[PDB]
């Protein structure tokens, strides 16, 4: 009736309507303060990111694409040269840059553009001042969220050592999230805590043997790996999505550390209150719902739990871009049996499965929002689950009233 | 290598799926990586589209590059025409599919559709937006347009209006009720609404009105060639224009300038005593060539500016813009480099900023008054309501528009001695 | 004595003076101080109209007071006539000339002139603009209108447009189109653009649509009972209201309804997922009775908003008002006071104010998006475009219209998790 | 060829097409500070003050109008302690008010409201932190600008006396224009100088037999005639329009206060040069055209003649809804001996005058404005002169160029 752990999830090629994970440096130059993102890329890539920040790229955004020339387009050699002209000329004028990530692109990757060594021969050169990293935000590569995955990836490598036993909370969180998450721990006797990535480049977290990490975010397999390779430790717990989710996420925290079952249960009771009631005020327009996930982000499995245990839906089908195993465990073993899960996607025969199916609910992109809701189908575009504060307790009823919104305005304008 | 935060002009693919997506029963096919559908949602969200585009990507990843590149835009074409059954096609490739090896034209021809499949030809690492739908439209006209038997009536094509156009709409409705009242009927509005079948119609129209240069200037050019077809030089953006637009076309097809001026109320407007206060007012303009040289004029001629500064980002159009800044005494700024535009703003110190979305912003910083006259353009300057630019009502809708920013007469008397 | 800084309507005598100068061939004469021309200006400025107001004060001042002020009243309506040579003439008293005691109506008939000089009696310590428009378009429609054989074709005819009208001129527009769609034509439009000969003529028509209940209500009953044509209670602002509206003259004709809505554009940008935000955005609604009433349905039902504050000025129109209020589970605001209507408005900390002018300034002061839905307006919300509120064009003017101030989706999300 | 002195003018009189001088509430509150002007009258007279104030009304402004009610309106009716309540009330939460105007208006005077008792009742009830004055602004007494006239008039019998000799400047001006006025002034060694009215209620103008006075605005007969009862002499002069203008109104002070020729012409060459360089930037467009000016505020004679002598201008008929002959003397010798000279107006005859005329530049209110302009007829409306700095040599250019605006307004939009 519940659990998915053995459920065959359906692989799947074909047709895809994802963004690549350049998308990330739209959420993640906000959190990183000290940090500049240069893509190097085409025109297309610059398109990209000004049309996904929006009001941001007026704002005078810490990001940039170094755009190909057709004289880039051939002898590498010549292109590292060019690069570390472009690059001493953007740090010559940017004092303020003490992170320069460069970027990996389509272009760029298709190109053999050796950025992993153009980062490492950059560091050398504009040390101590400006770090700088090399990650892929390629389509080719990675799907919207798995760009802040490879980012962080490419940090671990040069933090600092330390056999100090501090947890590590990994992924880029709003920063009323994020403070109610060291709060809620240093409640529960834990710390120090120390969150990747950091607000800052000077304040980055040390690993070592004895560092302990947990997940705020699904989609962190590459960031994971590195932290391992370091010699730190995972904490496997369900995504802190909901009441539940945040219960059995500060649990798994809290059965690590020792922390007694009633300094838990007294640290923990009044916000758990607090959140089932927030929740429940949607509880009406959600209950028996039915509910579809077109794949974006790989928050759907953590999100299909929440919306089915803590808000009545039904899952149909629930799909993701990519499906850790390790990590997804806990909530696969939460979520109901009857779901159909997919990796990956092939459009129009997932588009023609959605149709079959009918379903109350539809979790999609933005390119397919419109053309959805014009055939008579409810959606949720999946973009707002990535740029709305969405985990921990305080904000379980706003995470539920994002599902419930569509339905309520479908129900009013008819 | 050039660094670049804001780009006015997208790659000349998404020119490509602005006519594809303008037109019906025309499914394209880009050869692009995963994450290019990004596109997509200019369309569904900004111009607000209750259809999917009909552009489908070959979707290629780095698990499967190499030899299955080529065999994944072979499944991408044959899939789009099974499920689609449209009426024509058209294959390109997009900047990332630029490096690669496949050849679209030589892929297209040993699938043997039984559609026409037309390849595109498009230097993402030269070229950009408007130049990629201008010569999609042109490709697609040499690919389909006959020459014909003309029309019994005296008719003509409308030119260059396609999806993600700046009022593009309510330009196309506007510009056929001034056809309309002259006794001139439209056969065929091309890419916007046409079907590939409507472009093989072309032919039979007596001559065409280019409504737009940057996207249509090409397949004008080819259709005077091939079909006889004069096109009109004169954009109808502004009364004057409109005048001077209305005689040429009197002079292609012999009938008298007829119209229907009941409802035009930008002249009086202008002229009314609340309107002196506009004397003089210190204007800058930038935007693609065709909207900066209209707007130049009706600022100087008909609101009573002074034009300090003009320019263009696309270099299509720069001789013209040249030409026409000369009449004003300036030098064009011809770049694509917001950072050019705001210091030659900040130069000029203009009391009105005329522009796109990035000088709207430009403005706000600066604390001065601006309003939008060409693309790229938010959702905002794609409205519900009706908003053209040309024409009679289009005068109308552009003084209210450019006249709303500023400060009004009274309120500047309070300046100023209180 | 009230202390008073703003007012929403003026005094009776500029209603009156709004029916005349909507109306041609007709002189008022206003028996007045010299100063009292001051209300000319919002006729030249606001609406900017190019001609004088038909409208002559006899201009009482101190050393002509006493015996002469009857004299003066005589001499006014004497050279309006022969300078003019109007269909007819009304005559009224500004607030000043009530307390004095000639007689309009006995110095009038005195004259003896050869057309009619309608006298009109605006209470002026009592009443307000719009009743002295609703009672001067009353008293001049049951001076001139006659039973008549109804025309062969199915004609109504509009009521309730004047000068000084909130969108008045493209509202009559938009309602002539929705009407001849279904095969109905206007017999006469008044009093905007009607002559006393027209009101004579008033009688042939079927029915009536009355297009603003506060200034043409009165008038509406009396054709109602003198030539027995039924009028329109459903007044066609809002896409809801104006099918409502189409089912009523239905109704009253036998018609069907038809209608073209290839340009009804508002439902679908509301459907779409760029509106999802506007759900439950608390919004408080003020102006007239007519415009909120309509304002607020399209808010709730077509819009998503939650209405949280409803209310008008005008009292004339507190029934309707209290009535849709409680549909929406609010007490009405009913007041002329707009300090009161600062109170309310901060006590339900709306998200969107739409109301009037003052709204507006009062939105500014509290740093809160508004837009303008109602009269008392400025001369921006007489617009040189066209720009109903009434029918579907005016549904689409009206979603852009409300949408614009409002800080958009992506913006909301970054100015609250970063 | 110049000099109206003998001209007969027109005394007209019937319709007429001008504002009340309730209007001049509007700049009033403005310039002084501590003053508060509240309106008896109606609807009629707040819905005026609204539409002419336009932005203003909305900035919290120390105006308002106590409106008239049915209930006031009667035989019984005590209107006075309903006045009384209002003003007391008005009071209660404005301690910053430390001067009270009753405005007079049409109603409130055809009604008979005594507000000259009202407002010595309550100065004593409100003594010492509040004085309240009376002066109508009923379109009964007054256009336009004469309601400043009435306003100060109100506020002389109540200044201070003195035997010092110093200059009052009245009307009321610009900051910037009284600034430059004041620095001219002290600069020609006439001091020390105040102005009537004074920016805040502690700071006005003692007045005595020594007193001097120069009108800086035309339209201050009540004023003028008031302060001679304290005894107070006038210095004669044309209207500081222009470098002319401002030269003469500058030497009547200069030879009234004994000041030399050779520090005169000192501190009033670099300004002057400057007035006539900025003037000469509007000629060619002025140059030969003809100007005709219907009554709003009585600038229309100084205007004409700054118009005709500095800006080559040619007079038609020149109109004021009042002219004060001793006060426009120095103005009217300096008028073209052409000019047709009205007081007053019958708006229809006086409408068929000038289509006759057929006028290049038409100077005229808002209510006639647009109506000229439709029919052909360039005008320049009049308000703009009392909204705008126009006195004095720095302002010169600027007030030639409101002139200028329109012609070249009209030429690049007919090209
Ligand atoms: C009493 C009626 C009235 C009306 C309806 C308007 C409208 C109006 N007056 Mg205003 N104006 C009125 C009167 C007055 N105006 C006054 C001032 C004034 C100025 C300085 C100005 C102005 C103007 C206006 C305007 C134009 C729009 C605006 O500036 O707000 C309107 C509609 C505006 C203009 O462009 O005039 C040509 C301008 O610069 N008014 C004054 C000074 C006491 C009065 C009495
Ligand atoms: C790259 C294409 C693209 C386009 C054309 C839009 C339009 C648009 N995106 Mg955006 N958006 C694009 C992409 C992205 N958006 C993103 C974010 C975003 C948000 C959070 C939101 C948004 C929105 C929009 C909107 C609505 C208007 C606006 O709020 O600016 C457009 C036209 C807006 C909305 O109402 O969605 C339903 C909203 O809340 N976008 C992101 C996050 C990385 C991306 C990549
Ligand atoms: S990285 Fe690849 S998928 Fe992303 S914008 Fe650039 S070319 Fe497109
Ligand atoms: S003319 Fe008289 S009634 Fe009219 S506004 Fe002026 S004072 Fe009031």
């Amino acid at each position: 009736t519940f659990g998915c752990t053995d459920s065959p999830v359906r692989r799947e090629r074909g047709q895809k309507a994802v963004f690549c994970g350049l998308t990330s440096i739209v959420w993640l130059h906000r959190k990183m303060q000290d940090a500049f993102f240069l893509v190097v890329g085409s025109r297309t890539c610059a398109h990209l990111l000004q049309a996904a920040a929006g009001v941001m790229i007026f704002a005078e955004p810490r990001f940039g694409t170094a755009v190909l020339e057709e004289q880039d387009l051939a002898g590498l050699a010549d292109a590292h040269k060019e690069l570390d002209r472009e690059v001493a000329k953007l740090l010559e004028r940017r004092p303020d840059i003490r992170q320069l990530f460069l970027v990996g692109s389509c272009p760029s990757e298709v190109l053999k553009l050796d950025l992993d060594r153009a980062a490492e021969r950059l560091s050398g050169l504009h040390a101590p001042h400006v770090r700088v990293y090399s990650y892929t935000g390629s389509g080719l590569d990675t799907t919207f969220t798995q760009g802040e995955d490879t980012c962080l990836a490419a940090m671990v490598p040069t933090l600092d050592t330390t056999e100090a036993a501090e947890l590590i909370v990994v992924g880029a969180l709003p920063d009323v999230v994020e403070d109610q998450c060291l709060s809620l721990l240093t409640q529960l006797g834990v710390g120090p805590v120390r969150m990747l990535p950091a607000r800052r480049s000077d304040i980055e977290p040390a690993v070592g043997p004895n560092t302990r990490f947990i997940l705020a975010q699904p989609f962190l397999g590459e960031t994971t790996g590195a932290l391992e390779r370091r010699g730190a430790k995972r904490i496997a717990a369900p995504f802190p999505f909901g009441e539940e989710g945040t219960t059995l996420w500060l649990k798994a925290v809290a059965d690590a550390y020792g922390v007694s079952a009633e300094k838990f249960e007294a640290v923990t009771a009044a916000p758990r209150a607090r959140a089932k009631k927030a929740i429940a005020a949607h509880l009406e327009t959600l209950t028996g719902k039915s509910l579809f996930m077109f794949p974006d982000s790989q928050l759907e499995i953590p999100l299909a739990r929440f919306l089915a245990r803590e808000c009545g839906m039904k899952t149909t089908e629930i799909a993701t871009p990519f499906l850790h195993k390790a990590i997804m465990a806990p909530d696969l073993a939460l979520l109901p049996s009857n779901t159909a899960l997919t990796e990956g996607q092939d459009l129009e025969a997932q588009l023609d499965r959605h149709e079959a199916i009918n379903p109350d609910l539809t979790v999609c992109g933005l390119g397919l929002a419109n053309p959805l809701e014009a055939k008579g189908h409810a959606t949720k575009w999946a973009i707002e689950l990535v740029f709305t504060p969405v985990h921990f307790y305080e904000q379980a009823g706003d995470l539920a009233g994002l599902f419930s919104r569509p339905l309520r305005r479908r129900a009013l304008l008819n | 290598m050039k660094l670049t935060l804001w780009t006015y002009e997208g790659p000349p693919h998404v020119g490509a799926m602005r006519v594809a997506t303008a037109m019906k029963d025309l499914q394209l096919v880009l050869h692009g990586p995963q994450g290019d559908t990004y596109a997509d949602l200019l369309f569904t969200m900004i111009e607000r589209r209750n259809a999917r585009p009909p552009v489908s990507f070959s979707t290629f990843e780095a698990s499967h590059m190499g030899t299955d590149t080529a065999i994944l835009l072979k499944d991408a074409l044959a899939a789009a025409h099974a499920r689609y059954k449209p009426q024509a096609m058209a294959v390109a490739l997009t900047c990332t599919a630029e490096l690669l090896q496949d050849d679209p034209n030589g892929i297209s021809r040993a699938l043997n559709l039984p559609v026409p499949v037309v390849p595109l030809e498009l230097p993402s690492y030269s070229r950009k937006e408007n130049y990629g739908a201008d010569e999609t439209f042109r490709a697609l006209v040499r690919a389909l347009a006959v020459p014909m038997e003309r029309t019994p009536e005296v008719t003509c094509n409308l030119l260059g209006a396609t999806a993600l156009g700046f009022r593009h709409r309510d330009d196309v409705a506007e510009v056929t009720k001034l056809l309309a009242t002259m006794g001139i009927k439209v056969n065929v509005c091309a890419p916007l609404g046409a079907s590939p079948d409507d472009l093989r119609k072309l032919g039979q129209a007596h001559f065409n009105v280019l409504m737009y240069p940057e996207t249509g200037e090409s397949a004008a050019r080819h259709l005077e060639r091939a079909c006889k077809q004069p096109f009109t030089k004169i954009v109808p953006i502004g009364v004057g224009a409109t005048r001077d637009f209305l005689a040429e076309v009197s002079k292609i097809t012999g009938l008298p300038v007829v119209t229907d001026e009941s409802t035009l109320r930008q002249p009086w407007w202008s002229a009314s005593v609340d309107s002196t206060y506009l004397t003089g007012k210190r204007v800058f303009i930038f935007g693609d060539g065709t909207h900066v040289i209209a707007a130049a004029r009706i600022a100087a001629k008909e609101v009573g500016f002074e034009v300090v500064g003009m320019g263009c980002y696309n270099r299509e159009m720069a001789r013209p813009l040249r030409t026409a800044a000369a009449e004003y005494g300036l030098e064009a700024l011809i770049t694509d480099d917001y950072l050019e535009v705001e210091k030659a703003i900040e130069a000029a110190a203009p009391e009105l900023i005329l522009g796109t979305q990035m000088e709207r912003n430009i403005a706000k910083k600066l604390g001065l008054p601006c309003a939008v006259i060409s693309a790229p353009v938010h959702v905002q300057d794609f409205p519900a309501r009706y908003a053209p630019q040309m024409g009679f009502e289009g005068a109308n809708v552009l003084f209210d528009t450019w006249v709303h920013p500023l400060v009004m007469g009274l309120e500047e008397h309070l300046l100023t001695m209180f």
